[PDB]
DNA sequence: GCAGATTCTACCAAAAGTGTATTTGGAAACTGCTCCATCAAAAGGCATGTTCAGCTGAATTCAGCTGAACATGCCTTTTGATGGAGCAGTTTCCAAATACACTTTTGGTAGAATCTGCAGGTG
DNA sequence: CACCTGCAGATTCTACCAAAAGTGTATTTGGAAACTGCTCCATCAAAAGGCATGTTCAGCTGAATTCAGCTGAACATGCCTTTTGATGGAGCAGTTTCCAAATACACTTTTGGTAGAATCTGC
């Protein structure tokens, strides 16, 4: 028939069809299934004593009755929980920040509803803007934690694909406004299918989040250099789109307001930032660069670690060139 | 007799990216033989290039595959659009 | 008059160049855009080693590169490090690399 | 009296010449092997000052590289002390002897 | 011209302490008795090697002086190019 | 139930396979990884026969020269057993790695 | 059953290669180390093949194209032209 | 007329390698003299490897010379293996070698 | 379009030195390369010989040094004794 | 028994050899001049040789457990047959590359003069 | 390791210029471009020959332990390399002369490569 997994605080239950939809042959329908009955398990713990009744750890992906066992398991345990739940213990606060393995797997069983077909997001030529975006869920939390977020700020994400990196650092940080813009109009499509699911999403796991926009548009414009200029962290990912591109976005970096963070993965500039007698076009002019820590667990496909670059607006850098060409 | 070296392009070159800093003799043989070599290295290639498509013309195209077989990916990709753009500038001017 | 260095905005020396292919023997003709998108080339790729080889000196506090500049920028460096992999840059010394389980101790 | 312990000043004189750059084999006996070989081969020869500076940063060079997979090849049979088998496994799969 | 001494087992140049030296360059802490004669056999091939390729390009140039450039050159032909000497 | 302890067999197929010549690694899932690879340099390319069989002439003996160093590397560990780390020495040695 | 095409180089193809190579005793993880290794050999080699195949206009890697990729990458093949 | 082959007593193609030699590109121009010894050079290492190929045919108790053949005379003679240390024969095969450790504690 | 290779002799080369023995062609085919790689390492050996001297030939000499440089000891010395006696016998012909 | 090597006839553009005249690289000849071999003298940076014992390599023992051998069963590979994607052979044609005579600019470099980064020693 | 003095090596000018490099007509031609025939490559069907998988235990790897003696650290002694200089002259390298040998066609001849047909043979 069907399998139920039924909401902790009783928002609306997920329902997955049988037969068990494919959206790609590493992501299937019964991997959502035990993956959201582990986080529950983890934020739970009276949850995970009543998974310990009848048959554990003999479910297998297929199979109507072994994944039936396990579901009807936890659709009890949810409604003796909500029993509970209008005594002494009381509902999953909304105000308490979710824990990184929790973020991670709400943001995969998000994923799979918004995308129903990722492979053909994955088939593009190297060295093209059309280059779909989304980044590890590592490189994502080590911005998040070094570059802090405060609520006089504003994150935009240049090139954000699916828009996940926006909502991650929006769940977990908080800001003025959190946004995601995206050229192609494939992935942007899918962008505000998952802004909407990633909402219903957090409410049904009781846990908080901040306000965000994911915006279909093109982050190669005109209208972009004002909305880089007033936000004071930029997020964009870029490194496969070509040097040509390279050129443009960096153009739109130097319209931005003193005090400026970018993260990159690109090095606009080198790390140790030398002046030359012809930066009048060089964006390093205007930045201070350093690269942060490489991570391991999050390579490529040529398995390269893939790093992050925290250039830093600073405009004394500009005011010493100047001096010295007043000099003599 | 004179002998030619690439030392004062090496030197100009110099200036551009670091105007303060100078260079050892030495240092400037090191260069001048890295120059030497890497214009081998790619000419040859260029040369084979040519040959394996019986052509008897080494064109910038020959260079810019030369370029790419011979350079790692980075490298190659920014000498390939610095030469491109010479080329694209040195036929707009006449 | 200009030089063809100048038409091209190089400042390596496209002439030269030209004639160093002619002399070389590489083929029996040699277009014009060749010694152009050669020069450029080497240019850049010398404007790469200087960089980084002047950054190098200024962490050693030195004003002025010496061969052990020119060998820490270009084996710090992973691209540079693959293309000279076969070179040896004489008064290069190596980079400071001592295996972990020669250091005294534990933990 | 005082004593470093055994590894100590090794470790020492480690990071002072990766430290430093200056050939390590004294020049005048350098100069004799390369003559006393090159002898062998041809009678009567000459050799520039630079030609046989050359073979020194050259000859340093290659026995410096050799040293580090030598060094590789004793730590990966457990120890930290170089020995004749470990030179030969490192030319041996450098295709030195092969 | 008369006499000129005769060369003879200057291997032995190449001392104990040289090849620890050169070993440290390399990274090694400690080292067994029979390497140093081991290493001295290992820098004489390597040196007849590149010797008998440099002083080929020599007579073939039909000099009797050993250049820089005989040398790079036959460092080069080794797949040991050589940067800092003509090279 | 007849059995051959553990070795005997593993030296049988030594001496078999050193004494053949042909290919080891099945034709089609050799085309097939060629092929993938090809396809991230360039789309819808054509491959000539005789291009995939010298891919896999040279990919073969590029391997089994690879496990004969590794193999060394492992017997220099006074082992017998060759391990990921054994094929890692061998290619940092070899300048793969290095 | 899928299957990803750099599983296609097989365990027992591994081994084979590995006893013609005089290896008696294979530890586990060699099978994928194996992989990851023959990946890089031949992304090296396609690299350059490819590269030639672009020069010359062509959409089909010839055997020379492969040759000339292995010769310049000192793995010179005998017995395909050249 | 007679061919420059003939009259250095070769069998290799003296005109084809001096052909070879000038439009390769190796020099602005070539002597006389080059293209025969070259000639005489190849026709010799060829001959050597041939001899032995040959014998190692015989040894296997083949009248035919296939590759593997090639592979066994040149990784068996310390000289051209050398010479041919950085090339691969297709379908040679390697030079049957177990290492004593490996062999059984008989 | 014509297709030449050293095919016809290498088994005239082959017939003097085993007179009953055949050769397969794949055999054929890595003596092809054989002769085609000689040929080019012995080749470029002597250009680089004639370019550093800055000859514009290559002569008899460039071909034995470059057979020095390259053949192993004994291989040299066959090598260079067959060229000499090839180019003697050449040179007295009418 | 048969895939692949060998034997034979026929076709011909491609080569290669011969003949003629012009062009030229580089040898011998003479010599300017760099720099190589060599002798001298002084002295301190290091090589040598020894003592002593820390701790490393080498041996021995042993048990957990990983890989080898193998039997059991099917799915991916190999083989043989067939439309076209393009690799090539052919023809046409000009943008662009030699060839060649001047005219102008510039990188070397020989010699003398003053500058300046940092080696080297100190605390 | 920041500060400070003596100095070799480096960046600072003057004048000379042959070798470059560039500007200007004439002549030549390599190979892009278009059309197209002939391979031989991609793909499908089915005859065909391993590979995947779980079981069992032999024997290998590596941990724990021990200790003989190698090899590092420190030291005394003084040899020989290094440094500073000078000098004869071997020989490298510049300059001019000038032919033996190479390039440059033009023409005649032979030859290796290709295509098709059919018989032969090593394995
Ligand atoms: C590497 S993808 C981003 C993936 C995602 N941001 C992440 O970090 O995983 C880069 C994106 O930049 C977008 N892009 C390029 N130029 C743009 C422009 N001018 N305006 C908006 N988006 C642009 C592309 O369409 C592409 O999806």
């Amino acid at each position: 028939l069907e399998l139920r997994l039924k909401s902790p605080v009783g928002a609306e239950p997920a329902v997955y069809p049988w037969p068990l939809p494919v959206y790609d042959k590493h992501h299937d329908a019964a991997h959502e299934i035990i993956e959201t009955i582990r986080w529950v398990c983890e934020e739970i713990p009276d949850l995970k004593l009543a998974m310990e009744n009848y048959v554990l750890i003999d479910y297998d992906t297929k199979s109507f009755e072994s994944m039936q066992r396990l579901c009807d398991k936890y659709n009890r345990a949810i409604d003796s929980i909500h029993q509970l739940w209008k005594g002494t213990t009381q509902p999953m606060k909304l105000n308490t920040r979710p824990s990184t393995g929790l973020l991670r797997h709400i943001l995969q069983q998000v994923y799979n509803h918004s995308v129903t077909d990722p492979e053909k997001l994955n088939n593009y030529e190297p060295f093209s803007p059309e280059v779909y975006g989304e980044t590890s869920f590592d490189l994502v939390a080590q911005m998040i934690d070094e570059i802090k977020m405060t609520d006089d700020d504003l994150f935009v994400d240049l090139g954000s694909g699916v828009g996940q990196v926006v909502l991650q650092v929006a769940a977990a940080t908080n800001c003025k406004h959190h946004y995601g813009v995206e050229k192609a109009d494939i992935p942007a499509k899918y962008a505000e299918t998952m802004d909407r699911e990633f909402r219903k999403w957090m409410k049904w796991y009781g846990k908080k989040h901040a306000e965000y926009t994911l915006e279909r548009g093109d982050f190669l414009s005109e209208e972009w250099r004002e909305r880089i200029a007033n936000t004071s962290v930029i997020f964009v990912n870029n490194f496969a789109f070509g040097p040509e591109v390279d050129h443009q976005l960096k153009e739109r970096f130097a319209n931005m307001k003193e005090g400026g963070r970018i993260v990159s993965s690109k090095p606009f500039a080198p790390l140790n930032f030398r002046i030359n007698s012809r930066n009048l076009s060089d964006i390093g002019t205007i930045m201070r660069v350093v690269e942060l820590s490489p991570l391991k667990g999050s390579v490529s496909w040529t398995g390269k670690p893939v790093s992050y670059y925290l250039h830093t607006i600073d405009r004394t850098i500009l005011e010493n060139y100047f001096s010295s060409l007043k000099n003599p | 007799t004179r002998k030619e070296s690439y030392a004062i392009y090496v030197y100009k070159v110099l200036k551009q990216v670091h105007p303060d800093t100078g260079i050892s003799s030495k240092a400037m043989s090191i260069m001048n033989s890295f120059v030497n070599d890497v214009f081998e290295r790619i000419a040859g290639e260029a040369s084979r290039l040519a040959h394996y498509n019986k052509r008897s013309t080494i064109t910038s195209r020959e260079i810019q595959t030369a370029v790419r077989l011979l350079l790692p990916g980075e490298l190659a990709k920014h000498a390939v659009s610095e030469g491109t753009k010479a080329v694209t500038k040195y036929t707009s001017a006449k | 008059a200009k030089t063809r260095s100048s038409r091209a905005g190089l400042q390596f020396p496209v002439g030269r160049v030209h004639r160093l292919l002619r002399k070389g023997n590489y083929a029996e003709r040699v277009g014009a855009g060749a010694p152009v998108y050669l020069a450029a080339v080497l240019e850049y790729l010398t404007a790469e080693i200087l960089e980084l080889a002047g950054n190098a000196a200024r962490d050693n506090k030195k004003t002025r590169i010496i061969p052990r500049h020119l060998q820490l920028a270009v084996r710090n460096d992973e691209e540079l490090n693959k293309l000279l992999g076969r070179v040896t840059i004489a008064q290069g010394g190596v980079l400071p690399n001592i295996q972990s389980v020669l250091l005294p101790k534990k933990t | 009296p005082h004593r470093y312990r055994p590894g100590t000043v090794a470790l020492r004189e480690i990071r002072r010449y990766q430290k430093s750059t200056e050939l390590l084999i004294r020049k005048l006996p350098f100069q004799r092997l390369v003559r006393e070989i090159a002898q062998d081969f041809k009678t009567d020869l000459r050799f520039q000052s630079s030609a046989v500076m050359a073979l020194q940063e050259a000859s340093e060079a290659y026995l410096v590289g050799l040293f580090e997979d030598t060094n590789l090849c004793a730590i990966h049979a457990k120890r930290v002390t170089i020995m004749p088998k470990d030179i030969q496994l490192a030319r041996r799969i450098r295709g030195e002897r092969a | 011209k008369r006499h000129r001494k005769v060369l003879r087992d200057n291997i032995q140049g190449i001392t104990k302490p040289a090849i620890r030296r050169l070993a440290r360059r390399g990274g090694v802490k400690r080292i067994s008795g029979l390497i140093y004669e081991e290493t001295r056999g290992v820098l004489k091939v390597f040196l007849e090697n590149v010797i008998r390729d440099a002083v080929t390009y020599t007579e073939h140039a039909k000099r009797k002086t050993v250049t820089a450039m005989d040398v790079v050159y036959a460092l080069k032909r080794q797949g040991r190019t050589l940067y800092g000497f003509g090279g």
